[PDB]
């Protein structure tokens, strides 16, 4: 069948069945060894309840093999690495099953309302609320970490509702964070004790269970699904246990501790208890790079009058394994100039990869490094740091120089992406930059495309902050409780989209006072004055809106007004609950599964109660299993370019600026520009060759013998799309990405294009553009294979059919300065040139050069400029037209001299 | 064209400060340096 | 009518 | 082009122009005035807020 | 004046620091990649 | 240089060009050729005649 | 209800249907996959009897970096590595080898801890009488005759590091003399005193607002070199601040004449956090 | 228009 | 009690107030 | 206060269509067309019966459009005066008191 | 009326001069040496290829 490789797992997307904790359907992992064992319905289940039991024993398979040797023991550890991350897949399609008929039965935790206003009855009646009189033992393992947050258990899921903190001061946006860093702790985490359990090297007291958690967002609610420990014997707080144990050895040297800082600092001295704790902890520290004990316990950032729960690691006896919990403070934060922000958290990229030199875990965690690290890479910047709030001063300085000149100018240089609301909130936190710093690449960025993909960006996710603020206010008053809250959820998003995005006075005056100084007080960049709203008024902003929002809509927004052979879209501009989307055409039924299981359950037995959200979910597969690993390091040791030479790179340090670093990156290398037909045109240019860039490699040793006797594709090709394909379904049987997903597939469709192949990125490509939403501008980059596809095999007829498709698709979704249109239009004369049509090449190639200096690098030229110029110079040289052919080519030559990020080929 | 004698060999000189003006401490510090190319430890201080 | 915004913004 | 950072020199360019582009940004309530100002050449002069 | 030279002072030292922050940075990279560089191997034709 | 291009499309975005000459003679000394090669024919604050 | 597989072989093919490695993946390209996986993961993963002997006390060695210096709260580590009575190293590694730290200053040793080991069973007694200041370093063993030490001791003070085998007898040429010294400076402890923390001087004299520099606990640092941001907010002029290489920093304010009524303060701070006693407000000194 | 009429 | 506005309680705080930069924004507060 | 969408119309300046009779016939009557087939009942009150106001006769008989012809229903007596003149009804209005 | 900068010590301005300036002098004498090691590899041909005669 050929596609079967690909397309077997993106219908295995398709169909993630639902399951109750009862429910094991299969044959091949948990669900043919555990199947019929603990059964049993909502109403006896409750406590323990499988899930974490078949989570934990899916683990506890791809531990126990991958310790076993030999080319069939390790094919078969390659399946139940994907049956594990299928199992997670089950917990996640539980956990927006449980989250989302929660906000529709309960509104905002407590039942009450205008919804269900008739024991509480329906599929209401299955959740059962835990205050500390109810539940005592759930609430002492899961206590929420504010108090106005709610927490139910459903089947074996602990559904942590976020509403913040009133009396506290703690406000519904920053609980959100505080519980979206606890999760980046867990998955943080999860990749450490995976590979910690996964090598040799280092009743076993502490057993590190995975740590499973996942973020699902439903109208602003912010559910945190978690499996349930088993609790029937009440878990040892190991934490507690340790130092008991050590205060009774050394009880001593605890007391000394507990003077210094906390008792807790004594347990780096857990060795004298169990020498397989101590070196187990010693592996934590060493891949998470942190000081001291790996999770922060006795040491927290938050002040102590806001209750918070700290650290703990609670073992259970049933299963006999301790699981991470409350992991808010495992990453170092980020301090400005000695104002500790405590919501802010650095990346895992930065902290593991970027900044070698170790980070303390919070602030008031005493500083403790004997002068081992003199010079080092980075060198600690000199200065000389002596305490922990100088050696985070150290680190943020190196992530402001880190996004200052390693990010901005390998996004100039095209590279990653940048281009469409997610992939830039991804390259920015794979890179190992947060969100919360695009401010400061505003303000560097020179190209038009970027600076206007950073202020659409920032804009979008202002106006969700003020979405998060008018539910602040929607939750303080009592209101759901006398209107119905679902129009009341519905008419929030139609009030907000009418009000940042129209052609009216009110429109303008709400930018000018709320949604600017929303931009400044977050991303830091004073913006107000200069962002009036027709700069960026294009429905590019409406698209980036759509996904940070979690709100969807109709295709009927999407109209069009042709006047002979065009299509020229636009949207109308009342906005209405009616053009809020209903989930029933085949798009977007796969940006809201189960559909038609979470219409009949809150329905009847309990059309406009659905209509418009759709869950964001963020679930937490580890970043260290083997098929992650396999594509990331190929991808690292396989780049897209390393340039002509070496001594372009000692030019670019001369009268210019400094080197980029780009890290491994599996998926987002896409993209015309890279590797797809403009490659070659971009390879001819600089002097490089396009497929493969320093070779064509088809051997494994330099033969002389075969090439004297000498005078089926790349094996990076073949390499690179079989692990990027067990990596597409890896990531389709954990489901719940849905954006992501077809990032992974774009990708791959480029890959297999820039090797030939035409007919598999062809077939690859008509899946993303029928059966895949609109969130993005995926179905614009869809579309964007099929006119590189039938540009390789001729096919000029379709050329000019996609074509005239995709010009008023690219100036209506980003405007008439594109950098997608601008790469368009250098294919289109590129093919002009190649079939020597000769004439009819200068007007698409016009457009290149008109454009090409405004939106990457107006500091000077581009490769995209210069293969313009040479383009036109070209053709006017051949139709006779020697005269303007003089201006044209004397232009490259002028522009491009004194120039750097071009090599000496270019001039 | 243009035979290859040797006073057209490229030569280089470089920015230094008139060693009178100097106080004798950064006068030590520079001739130090100078003096340190003969023997040829000028590799970087870090590593 | 944009004068008409900025009374009644004056206004309750 | 005159000697070491225009201090103590008043020429003709010291006299008639000396205007540093200055303005103020006083928010809806605040106690706290934002005073910004740059200036087109280096020296020494005295500032009277 | 000395005091106008002085806080010149600091600052062209935070601009020298500055270029030698890019040095370094060149430096590690060049030498780091001067032994991955493939080497050509040329053959005798009869 | 393209810097100063990209800036003169950026700012004239929508409005008319015109060709002018300047006497350089006449011109301020600040406006000397090399420094026309960097920033662009600045304007003084009293507007500049064409 | 005799179906088990009979019903599972019938449910995966719809809604169960699992793509499987083997599934997705050629035969011949399978191979290729697996063999790339050997470089890609997981890279770190009744004769007789003879004798018994034990580590004398003179013969064992102490050396270490930490038994000659230390860095201000933070490890001191040395490495003491136990020794047979002849000569022969013990490359078994079961000897314990208490540490107890006494920084040199009835007059405080311990009252609570005496009574604690009045018997501490005879086999084992304990010989060290605990001191006001004992910190325990830890003993942590290699398994091969090595034991590397952690102490912690603050103070300004010459401290003598006493080591014990089996918490009985002294090992070495102990106590060892570690120069244990104030550390790193930071903010908060620093205090502020003189004059201008109080009445300054009418007409312009001048006011001194002489600091002295402290570390994280308690200690006084006496090597110049550091910076302190003093803020001038308000009608003070700081004019100068130098460093007086002993710890103390020397810093002038002077209010004009004629501007004596005016809000003056002044606000010494290190590297963003402030100093005890900012943002210190003197007062008119004269009458009037 | 008739027919979304009684669509 | 706000009342009037003194001039010689008005305070100038900022880190600009004493050194400039030629070209770029200098920032104080009052 | 039903039509209180098109009242604050009136306030606006509007765009004169650069097309002929048959121009403007031909482009509204386009759009019509595809805004049909994408569906829904939302577009139905706001655009598929407001834009059928548009004849495609420049002449009108009289006993047709006649000064008594609006009796039999007022809604056009109001789209024809308050700027219609012949030739987006989204944004509601909160009936409150 | 008499400047705050006008009644300051002459010594510690000029002494905070001298040594500021030694620490120019530091400066610019790194910068020399680490752009004598980049024209080093730039020019003595160890940033290309080598070449190896197989038969």
């Amino acid at each position: 069948r050929a596609t079967h490789w690909w397309r077997a797992a993106l219908e295995s997307f398709f169909s993630m069945s639902l399951l109750s904790s009862y429910e094991l359907v299969g044959t091949k992992g948990a669900a043919g060894v555990l199947r019929g064992e603990l059964p049993g319905p909502n109403s006896v289940s409750l406590l323990s309840s499988n899930w974490h039991d078949r989570l934990q024993w899916s683990f506890r398979q791809v531990v126990e093999e991958a310790r076993r040797l030999g080319i069939v023991a390790r094919e078969k550890w390659a399946d139940k690495e994907l049956l594990l991350c299928k199992e997670i897949g089950y917990f996640t399609a539980a956990a927006r099953a449980a989250a989302v008929v929660l906000s529709h039965t309960h509104p905002a935790g407590d039942f009450d309302a205008a919804s269900n206003q008739e024991a509480k009855p329906g599929v209401a009646g299955c959740f059962v609320e835990v205050k500390p009189d109810n539940l005592p033992a759930v609430w002492r393992v899961y206590r929420p970490k504010f108090e106005d947050d709610k927490v139910f258990v459903f089947d074996s899921l602990v559904l942590t509702v976020v509403h913040g903190s009133r009396r506290h001061g703690v406000s519904t946006r920053s609980a959100r964070k505080v519980y979206a860093n606890d999760y980046k702790g867990r998955q943080a985490a999860a990749s450490v004790i995976y590979q910690m359990n996964l090598t040799a090297d280092l009743f076993g007291r502490t057993d590190y269970a995975l740590p499973v958690c996942t973020l699902v967002d439903y109208a602003g609610q912010r559910i945190m699904v978690e499996p349930l420990m088993p609790i029937e014997p009440e878990p040892v707080n190991v934490e507690k246990e340790l130092v008991e144990i050590l205060k009774k050895e050394m009880p001593f040297y605890v007391q000394q501790c507990k003077a210094r800082g906390s008792e807790y600092l004594a347990l780096d001295a857990v060795d004298k208890v169990d020498r397989k704790v101590d070196r187990k902890m010693r592996f934590i520290s060493k891949s998470l790079n942190i000081f001291g004990c790996p999770f922060p316990f006795g040491h927290s950032d938050f002040d102590s009058k806001c209750r918070i729960p700290r650290a703990h690691l609670w073992r259970s006896r049933v299963d006999q394994l301790c699981v991470l919990r409350n992991l808010q403070e495992l990453l170092p934060p980020a301090v400005i100039k000695g104002k500790v922000h405590p919501t802010h958290r650095m990346r895992e990229r930065f902290v593991q990869q970027i900044f070698d030199i170790p980070l303390p875990s919070t602030a008031a965690a005493p500083w403790t490094a004997p002068k081992a690290e003199n010079t080092i890479s980075k060198f600690l910047q000199t200065t000389r740091p002596g305490s922990g709030l100088e050696l985070l001063e150290v680190a943020h300085d190196a992530l402001v120089e880190c996004v200052q000149d390693d990010l901005v100018p390998t996004i100039e240089a095209l590279h990653v992406n940048f281009l469409d609301s997610s992939d830039v909130s991804h390259a920015l936190h794979e890179q190992g930059v947060n969100i919360k710093s695009l401010g400061l690449m505003y303000n560097r960025f020179a190209g038009a495309v970027f600076r206007d993909a950073s202020l659409r960006e920032m804009l979008a996710r202002a106006a969700k902050h003020l979405f998060l603020k008018q539910m602040e206010v929607l939750v303080r008053k009592k209101a759901y409780r006398k209107v119905l809250w679902v129009e009341l959820l519905q008419t929030t998003i139609v009030a907000l989209f009418n009000i940042v995005l129209g052609t009216t006075e009110e429109t303008r005056s709400f930018w000018q006072e709320q949604l600017l100084p929303e931009v400044a007080e977050i991303f830091g960049v004073d913006l107000v004055g200069t962002v009036t709203p027709r700069s960026v008024c294009h429905p590019s902003l409406f698209k980036a809106m759509e996904f940070h929002l979690g709100v969807k809509f109709e295709a009927t927004v999407f109209q069009k007004t042709q006047t002979g052979e065009n299509e020229s879209l636009f949207l109308q501009l009342p906005f209405t609950p009616a053009d809020l989307s209903h989930f029933t055409s085949i798009r977007d039924v796969a940006l809201f599964p189960h559909i038609d299981f979470i219409r009949n359950l809150v329905t009847n037995n309990t059309l406009r109660t659905f209509c418009g959200f759709f869950p964001q979910v963020k679930t937490v597969v580890p970043a260290s299993l083997g098929i992650i690993r396999t594509a990331q390091e190929q991808a690292e040791r396989f780049p897209v370019t390393r340039d002509i030479s070496l001594d372009v790179k000692i030019d670019q340090m001369k009268a210019g600026l400094t080197l980029t670093r780009r890290l491994p990156m599996v998926y987002g290398t896409a993209g015309m520009a890279s590797h797809g037909l403009n490659g070659a045109i971009r390879a001819s240019v600089l002097g490089v060759a396009y497929p493969c860039h320093p070779h064509c490699v088809m051997s494994l040793k330099r033969s002389p013998t075969l090439t004297t006797e000498a005078a089926e594709r790349c094996l990076i090709f073949e390499g690179f799309r079989i692990s990027l394909a067990l990596f597409l379904t890896l990531h389709t049987m954990v489901a719940s990405d849905i954006v992501k997903i077809g990032k992974i597939v774009t990708q791959l469709a480029y890959v297999l294009l820039q090797h030939g192949d035409t007919r598999q990125a062809i077939a690859a490509a008509e899946y993303i553009h029928t059966r895949l939403p609109d969130i993005g501008f995926l179905h614009g980059d869809a579309k964007l294979l099929q006119l590189q596809c039938r540009a390789k095999t001729s096919k000029l007829h379709s050329m000019v059919q996609m074509y005239k498709e995709l010009v008023p698709d690219f100036l209506f979704f980003e405007g008439p300065l594109s950098l997608r249109l601008m790469l368009m239009e250098l294919l289109i004369a590129a093919v002009a040139f190649q079939h020597k049509q000769y004439a009819a090449a200068i007007p698409p190639g016009l457009k290149v050069y008109h454009a090409s200096a405004l939106t990457v690098n107006p500091n000077g030229c581009h490769w995209t400029g210069v293969a313009a110029l040479r383009l036109i110079g070209k053709s006017l040289m051949e139709l006779r037209r020697f005269s303007e052919a003089i201006m044209v080519l004397e232009d490259a030559v002028r522009g491009g001299r004194k120039d750097p990020s071009l090599p000496f080929f270019v001039t | 064209p243009i035979a290859s004698a040797v006073e057209y060999i490229p030569t280089s000189a470089e920015a230094a400060t008139d060693p009178n003006a100097l106080p004798p401490q950064t006068r030590e510090i520079v001739a130090r340096a100078r003096e340190a190319e003969e023997r040829g430890e000028n590799l970087p201080t870090l590593m | 009518d944009s004068a008409l915004r900025r009374r009644d913004y004056v206004a309750v | 082009l005159i000697g070491g950072g225009r201090v103590g020199v008043i020429t003709k360019t010291e006299l008639t122009s000396l205007t540093p582009e200055w303005a103020v940004e006083k928010t809806e309530g605040d106690c706290v005035y934002r005073v910004k100002y740059r200036h087109t050449r280096p020296g020494f002069v005295l500032m009277h807020v | 004046q000395s005091q106008s030279d002085l806080l010149e002072a600091q600052k062209m030292v935070e601009e020298q620091r500055l270029e030698i922050q890019r040095l370094y940075k060149v430096i590690e990279s060049l030498n780091r990649e001067k032994s991955l560089v493939p080497p050509v191997v040329l053959a005798p034709a009869n | 240089t393209p810097h100063l291009v990209s800036a003169f499309e950026r700012r004239t975005q929508g409005r008319l060009l015109t060709y002018s000459f300047v006497d350089t003679a006449s011109l301020d000394e600040d406006n000397s050729l090399q420094d026309i090669a960097r920033r662009g024919l600045k304007i003084p604050m009293t507007g500049m005649r064409f | 209800e005799a179906q088990r597989d009979r019903e599972a072989e019938l449910e995966n093919l719809s809604r169960a249907k699992f793509p499987l490695v083997s599934d997705v993946f050629s035969p011949e390209d399978k191979a290729a996959y697996l063999g790339m996986l050997n470089a890609y993961g997981n890279p770190g993963g009744r004769p007789a009897q003879d004798l018994n002997t034990e580590a004398a006390a003179s013969l064992c060695r102490v050396f270490g970096p930490g038994l000659e210096h230390a860095e201000a709260g933070r490890l001191a580590t040395f490495t003491i590595q136990a020794v047979n009575s002849d000569g022969t190293f013990m490359r078994s590694g079961d000897a314990s080898f208490t540490v107890y730290v006494d920084p040199v200053k009835e007059e405080d040793y311990d009252s609570d801890a005496e009574r604690l080991n009045q018997y501490r069973p005879p086999a084992s007694r304990a010989t060290h009488r605990r001191r006001k200041d004992t910190l325990d370093g830890y003993v942590y063993n290699h398994g091969d005759g090595t034991y590397t030490v952690h102490y912690y001791c603050t103070r300004a003070a010459r401290h003598s590091i006493y080591v014990y085998l089996n918490d009985q007898i002294l090992v070495g040429d102990s106590p060892y003399r570690v120069n244990v010294t104030p550390g790193s400076t930071d903010g908060e402890n620093c205090e502020a005193y003189g004059d201008g923390t109080t009445f300054f001087a009418l007409g312009g004299d001048f006011s001194e607002i002489v600091i002295q520099a402290k570390d994280a606990h308690g200690n006084k640092v006496k090597t110049g070199g550091d910076k302190f941001t003093v803020a001038a907010s308000g009608a003070a002029k700081i004019v100068e601040i130098t460093d007086m290489k002993d710890g103390t920093y020397w810093v002038k304010y002077y209010i004009p004449p004629g501007a004596e009524r005016h809000f003056v303060e002044i606000s010494i701070s290190y590297h963003g956090r402030p100093i005890k006693g900012s943002p210190f407000r003197p007062r008119p000194g004269g009458p009037l | 228009v008739d027919g979304i009429e009684r669509g | 009690g706000a009342g009037p506005v003194d001039a010689q309680m008005c305070v100038a705080e900022g880190a600009n107030l004493t050194v400039g930069h030629v070209g770029e924004w200098n920032m104080f507060e009052v | 206060f039903v039509h209180a969408r098109d009242f604050e119309l009136a306030i606006r300046h509007q765009q004169v269509s650069q097309q002929s009779h048959e121009g403007r016939v031909c482009t509204e009557l386009l759009q019509v067309v595809k805004t049909a087939e994408t569906g829904n009942a939302s577009h139905l009150a706001g655009l598929q019966r407001l834009s059928r106001g548009a004849v495609i006769s420049t002449y009108l008989d009289p006993l047709v459009h006649s000064p008594i012809v609006n009796m039999y229903a007022p809604d056009e007596v109001l789209m024809n005066f308050l700027l219609g003149h012949t030739p987006e009804t989204g944004e509601p209005s909160i009936a409150g008191p | 009326q008499e400047l705050r900068v006008s009644r300051m010590s002459l010594m510690q301005s000029q002494s905070d001069l001298l040594e500021a300036q030694k620490m120019v002098e530091e400066q610019r004498l790194e910068i020399q040496r680490l752009y004598k090691v980049i024209e080093s590899l730039n020019r003595e041909k160890s940033l290309v290829p080598p070449v190896v005669l197989a038969p």
